[PDB]
């Protein structure tokens, strides 16, 4: 008549390392790492994202007609924009900032577009015929749609002086531009006035653009170049135009109505149909595991990044053959 | 193991007890069979899952990045930013291998504890009335009947009776 | 006959945390973390800080006339700006590499000011009507004190061409200005010369601002700006100024004596009268704890900051009931 | 613990030796009493200061953050410096807090390890002298005084004569 | 040590053996000497053979620093840069120490652990047929000569016919 | 007749630390932290550094006179610059972007020198006059081996108009600059007109420099100042230069042959014509330890740095006395 102490075995075949061994057979084991994902870009809390497909950040603020499809976007998530998407500036040039504003746009979720210079209310320029085959709608010439390219009315270009004031109660994101001809007729030609400038005032910004005129490359056949500019203006603040050429101006603006957080994800995959709590730019992660290996940069309630292949905790004991 | 129990002086484990991690098994004219030891084994229970709850806790405040533009003459900054982010998720990677590595051996080590701890509990009950056979085992000199088996898992074992 | 082997126990409730357990009594614990604070801005080894109180670093260096109390200060430990300072640039405008230049200020205990160009000295310019009613002083106009406005004297402004020559032994800070007016008729009014510049020349230094004159808002009922800079004169170079209008001259500078370890602190809190081997912008510290979890921002000789609420170890066993 | 003594086969502790953190307590025809034992005590002291001047040592070479200002155009590497500094003081929080978590653990072993050591101690003496209680008491079989219990904390217990 | 066999009831080492990390010494009419233990010996080889290659292995995808340089009017981003690169250095000094101080501490504890298992291997087999002398030593009641040693070496000492 | 159980003991004298005790001596150990190196400058797989000696980088790049020994270097594993090199820019002056192109710099490993506008080619400039004694070489007056000093011939500048076209495969470094001359009656001496620019136009670049003429300090005896601009032209992409005047034109351009690992590191140390798979700015590293505490910048196959003065494992087991 005997009495023994013992423990449990059985048929687990799961492995855990440890310092001194590895691939040591246990009972019991928690893997605690996720290493799956759907593959798919998915609404965020039934929020769904801003796809922009194969428009830019730029083409899509500044109107780039082919980009027709983001003229009035709702509430988003997150945006996705690709690598090197197609429709960014469709007349060559640049974008001053562009990068700052960018990351303002990862604290932003909704804009509201509004008007704040009437097309029709240029009535000493000439406001309809500031088009190019560089940026072409339907087989036409056209232009950025929420900029107008100003020219010379009747063999003049007056001094320009105009001052938006913002009532409303938001921030607004206002956007214009500057004209760099290739030459001193082609200068004559749409403005007249040999040297020009644009000034540009608020309460914080105070600034001067003079057209620099030289012989560039073609770029979608432009020799020309426009720089385009941004600034936030304070609610209850005025912003100043005074300008005699070259001046790409506004006529439509973004209202900032909701702050928090976003972000701008660079990803070549399209909209999915699905939900899920937390997003990454290859796939939404639906688990409770308190880490992942999937991709650093996530957005919503997600686990944490390592680069591991493999987490897995002994709960059980040493299992015996 | 470090308390020589578990795969030391006790070879294997028993693929017949299946209500427990830890107990004892018992031979006598009327039979034999397994028994979970439930103290122990609770205890057991408790350590893991909170030392699980533990190691989740303490990493769920970590690093996390977002993207940031920049263009191409801000390249020494952008270089700054991805030095700055692969840092911290190796720094971050290294602490979650490192944990589990040595969080497992003390794991194991726990049960090989628990083992020796209640190995222990009976050889101190049983005392001169019983052979320690080197093996877990322990071979009565007295005849050792169903509820005297109880009364050692019971731990009132009477000692002086028999 | 007995003899049994046991361990201490005790009336302690002091608990621990470990991995597999929490709140375990034990006979004896040590913590390691400090949680109080004084609530005071103090010394930091006998040595004042500099309090700007309502004053901003722009306000105290360029001489803001409701700045008087920081006209002399002594060598100090630490800075204390607040937030939202109220007297910052009484004439609205902005200052070239603001930020750049507090950083400076983190390595720096104490500014000799000296006089660079004296205000008599200005002999074909007029420069005691520089003053403006946005800068107050006793009810009265006035004008950043360090810096002088010249304007038009008998309606002309000769071109200006003057040099200082550090020869004192120290780095030296020279501080200028430009205004921008609001219109041409205010340019002419106030300089004569319709375009103008100003020209900065030292061994590393050569820039050359010119106005930009544009319709602006209000700020302090002023449609003009003024744009700051600066630059450190080294010891035996020389600083060249060459103007013909719109220029800030400096009166003042300041002599750099002492560099070493100090920081600007943002704090709402004013001088409490106290000492201390360790400041934060909430209150100082004092303890030998090796860890605190009061502020990250601190100064002087303090224990390292963590974001824990507690941190005990144990040096006792386990308590029993 | 992973020892088996503290709150183990040794139920509690005494709140009446209060000399020393291990100890001998004794009863016989002249009384009983506690004595604490001083070198493995000592010991204890000696490690658990050891341990807690490692632990400060380790941490003051520690990162230490400090004020840089950005203007509104400065956001992104404003942010960068936000995320530099918080990610620098998640790292040390953890280590901080991972640090006592798993030393607390190790030092409530180590007070376990000496107390059962303590235990052999005494037992690898006793040998058939004594009946072992199986509590953490020894019951001598010859009658044993103040001097014979004295001679058993020295360690120059005289098995033979008895 | 945590499990008292080395510098504790095993006063000191042995100079005299030299072909293994634990063994056994025995005395007898024949003569003495030593003899390695292989199996636990070779265990404790591939336990601090693996664990180094472990320490090598975590350490070795760590941060490493590249130069960057900035201008008179890039100070605070220059400084961004040194905060950054000596905080992740201190973070991995601060790694690389720490676990060799714990390591070490695991590493000395093993080898305690493993002579005390040994001791209890031995132990378990001899059982009421030697006396246990209280130092590490057994002293058997029967005369045993060098074949009966190599048996308790062995681990196939025949208890009943003894 | 008895059997003892023990363990080894040696006369070893090694020692290792633990969190409960210092100076343990173990019977074994295993040092992990390398402390030596060979003090010496190798070459880094068999593949020599470059070594610029007194030459800063700029004075490479641009051609100083004083660095022909870098006229035409092979390809380099890393490159050494001294942290205060002598031979900089001879001519005082400003390098636009310079830390930007360094960097570019740390991910090169061969340039080859090209022709891209023969000095021969300058035929209504005058173009081997531009010469001073700032710049000196062999006793006499020169200047930057790889730009040209257009000045005015027969007293006439006419605007240049100039085009060079990237028709070989690989990214192209262009160099220019522009003269900053002390005064108006230099700039006419020189360039004959008052009011100049330059033009410099790629796909993506659309810059136009003008002088600032302003009175400096001498540095090498020179008022003037030369202010020196890059780019990279992209391959089959043309730059256009336009100037009438202040032009530092490119004689010579860098293709960038080979891309890769490389550095810029800071050393007052020379060559030692040794081999390595790991150097740093004091010396080179041959050992197979984890860890080693020499320098944190390194390149190669390297330990990992810490900044431990001691790193020992602990083998064996405690030894006695
Ligand atoms: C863009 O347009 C908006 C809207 O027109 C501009 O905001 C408005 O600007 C005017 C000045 O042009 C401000 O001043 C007038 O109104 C105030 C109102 O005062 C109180 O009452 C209103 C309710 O009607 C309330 O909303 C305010 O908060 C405030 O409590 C008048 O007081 C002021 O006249 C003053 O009277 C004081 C007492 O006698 C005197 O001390 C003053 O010296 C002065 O004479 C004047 O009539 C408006 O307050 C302001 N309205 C709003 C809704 O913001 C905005 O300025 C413009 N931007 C730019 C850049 O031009
Ligand atoms: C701001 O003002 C200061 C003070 O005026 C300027 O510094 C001075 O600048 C002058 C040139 O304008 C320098 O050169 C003169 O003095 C040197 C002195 O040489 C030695 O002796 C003095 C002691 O008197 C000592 O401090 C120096 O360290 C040095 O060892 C003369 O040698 C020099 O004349 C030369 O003679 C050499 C030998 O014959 C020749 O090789 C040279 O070709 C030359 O003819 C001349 O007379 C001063 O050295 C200098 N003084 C000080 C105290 O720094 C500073 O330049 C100015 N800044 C600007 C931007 O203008
Ligand atoms: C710097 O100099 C280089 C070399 O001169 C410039 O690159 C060349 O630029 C010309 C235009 O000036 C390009 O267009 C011509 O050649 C293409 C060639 O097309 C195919 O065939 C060549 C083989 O010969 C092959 O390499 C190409 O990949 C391509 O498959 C002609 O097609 C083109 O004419 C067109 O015909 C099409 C069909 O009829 C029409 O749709 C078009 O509308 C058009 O009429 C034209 O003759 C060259 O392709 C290009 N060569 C190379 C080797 O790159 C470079 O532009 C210049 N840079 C600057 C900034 O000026
Ligand atoms: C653990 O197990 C031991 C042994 O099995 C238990 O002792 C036994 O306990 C039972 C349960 O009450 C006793 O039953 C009683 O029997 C008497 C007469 O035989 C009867 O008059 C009562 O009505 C009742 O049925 C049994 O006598 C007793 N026997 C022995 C030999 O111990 C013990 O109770 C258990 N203790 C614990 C702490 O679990
Ligand atoms: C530890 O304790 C034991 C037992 O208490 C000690 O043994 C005793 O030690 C005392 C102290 O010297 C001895 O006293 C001597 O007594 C003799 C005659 O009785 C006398 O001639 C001497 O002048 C002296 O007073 C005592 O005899 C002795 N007795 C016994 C039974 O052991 C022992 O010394 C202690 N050892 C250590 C290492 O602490
Ligand atoms: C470990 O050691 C024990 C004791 O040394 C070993 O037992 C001995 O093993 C030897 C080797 O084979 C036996 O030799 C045989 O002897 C018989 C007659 O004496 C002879 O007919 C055979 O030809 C052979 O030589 C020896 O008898 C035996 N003796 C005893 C007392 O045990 C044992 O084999 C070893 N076991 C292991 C697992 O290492
Ligand atoms: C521990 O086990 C792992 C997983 O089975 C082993 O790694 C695999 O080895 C097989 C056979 O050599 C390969 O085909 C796989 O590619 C490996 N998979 C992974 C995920 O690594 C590993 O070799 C074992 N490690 C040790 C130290 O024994
Ligand atoms: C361990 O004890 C702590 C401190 O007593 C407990 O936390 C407190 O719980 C009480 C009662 O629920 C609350 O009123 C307090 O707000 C808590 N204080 C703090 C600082 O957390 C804690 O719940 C216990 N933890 C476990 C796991 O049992
Ligand atoms: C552990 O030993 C080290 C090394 O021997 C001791 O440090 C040395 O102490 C000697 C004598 O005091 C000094 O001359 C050396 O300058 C020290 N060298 C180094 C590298 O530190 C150390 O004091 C001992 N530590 C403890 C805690 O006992
Ligand atoms: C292992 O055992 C369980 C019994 O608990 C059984 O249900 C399961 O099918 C088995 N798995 C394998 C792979 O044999
Ligand atoms: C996530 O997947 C699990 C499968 O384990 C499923 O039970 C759960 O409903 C899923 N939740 C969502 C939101 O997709
Ligand atoms: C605990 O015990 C000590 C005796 O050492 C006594 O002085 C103290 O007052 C007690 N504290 C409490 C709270 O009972
Ligand atoms: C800090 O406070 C302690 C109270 O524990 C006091 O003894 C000490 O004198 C104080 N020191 C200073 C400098 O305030
Ligand atoms: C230590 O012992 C070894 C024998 O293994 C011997 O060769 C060596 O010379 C000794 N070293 C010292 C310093 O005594
Ligand atoms: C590095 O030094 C070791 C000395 O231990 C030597 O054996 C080896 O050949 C050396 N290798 C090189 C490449 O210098």
């Amino acid at each position: 008549d005997q009495i023994c102490i013992g423990y449990h075995a059985n048929n687990s075949t799961e492995q855990v390392d440890t310092i001194m061994e590895k691939n040591v057979t246990v009972t019991h084991a928690q893997d605690i790492l996720e290493k799956t994902h759907n593959g798919k870009l998915c609404d965020l809390d039934g929020v769904k994202p801003l796809i922009l497909r194969d428009c830019s950040v730029a083409g899509w603020l500044l109107g780039n007609p082919m980009c027709d499809e983001f003229i009035n976007v709702p509430e988003w998530s997150y945006i996705v924009e690709k690598a090197n998407p197609v429709n960014d500036l469709c007349y060559p040039g640049d974008f001053n900032d562009y990068e700052e504003l960018k990351h303002l746009l990862s604290r932003i979720n909704h804009f509201e577009k509004i008007q704040i210079i009437p097309k029709s209310s240029w009535s000493s320029h000439e406001a309809s015929l500031g088009v190019s085959s560089a940026c072409p709608y339907q087989g036409k010439s056209s232009f950025f749609r929420n900029v107008v390219w100003l020219i010379k009315k009747n063999s003049t270009y007056p001094t320009i002086k105009r001052s938006y004031n913002n009532t409303n109660q938001e921030d607004l994101l206002v956007l214009w531009g500057i004209h760099h001809p290739n030459d001193a007729a082609e200068q004559t030609k749409l403005y007249r006035n040999p040297t020009t400038y644009i000034s540009v005032g608020t309460s914080t910004l105070n600034q001067r653009l003079v057209p620099r005129i030289a012989t560039r490359s073609k770029v979608n056949g432009q020799n020309g170049r426009m720089e385009f500019f941004w600034t936030i203006l304070k609610p209850n603040d005025a912003i100043n135009f005074e300008s005699n050429g070259n001046f790409i101006a506004p006529e439509y603006a973004y209202k900032i109505v909701k702050k928090g957080d976003s972000t701008i994800m660079k990803s070549e995959l399209e909209y999915g149909n699905c939900n899920t709590k937390c997003q990454t730019p290859m796939g939404a992660i639906n688990s409770s595991m308190p880490f992942h290996n999937i991709h650093p940069l996530t957005i919503g309630e997600c686990p944490k990044y390592v680069k591991s292949n493999r987490l897995v905790l002994a709960t059980g004991l040493r299992n015996s053959p | 193991g470090l308390f020589g129990a578990i795969a030391g002086f006790i070879e294997g484990g028993w693929q017949g007890m299946v209500d427990g991690w830890y107990g004892y098994h018992h031979s006598n004219e009327q039979g034999s069979g397994y028994a979970a030891d439930k103290e122990s084994t609770q205890k057991a229970i408790d350590g893991v899952t909170n030392k699980v709850n533990s190691i989740i806790d303490k990493m769920n405040t970590q690093f996390e990045a977002v993207g940031r533009e920049f263009n191409n003459l801000e390249r020494r900054i952008e270089n700054l930013n991805k030095k700055m982010e692969d840092g911290f998720l190796d720094v971050w990677t290294y602490n979650a291998e490192l944990l589990v590595l040595m969080e497992n051996e003390r794991t194991l080590d726990f049960h090989d504890s628990n083992v020796k701890n209640l190995y222990d509990k009976v050889r101190l009950q049983l005392r001169d009335n019983a052979k320690e056979l080197g093996n877990g085992c322990f071979e009565f000199y007295h005849k050792c009947d169903n509820e005297c088996m109880e009364s050692v898992r019971n731990g009132t074992y009477d000692y002086p009776q028999y």
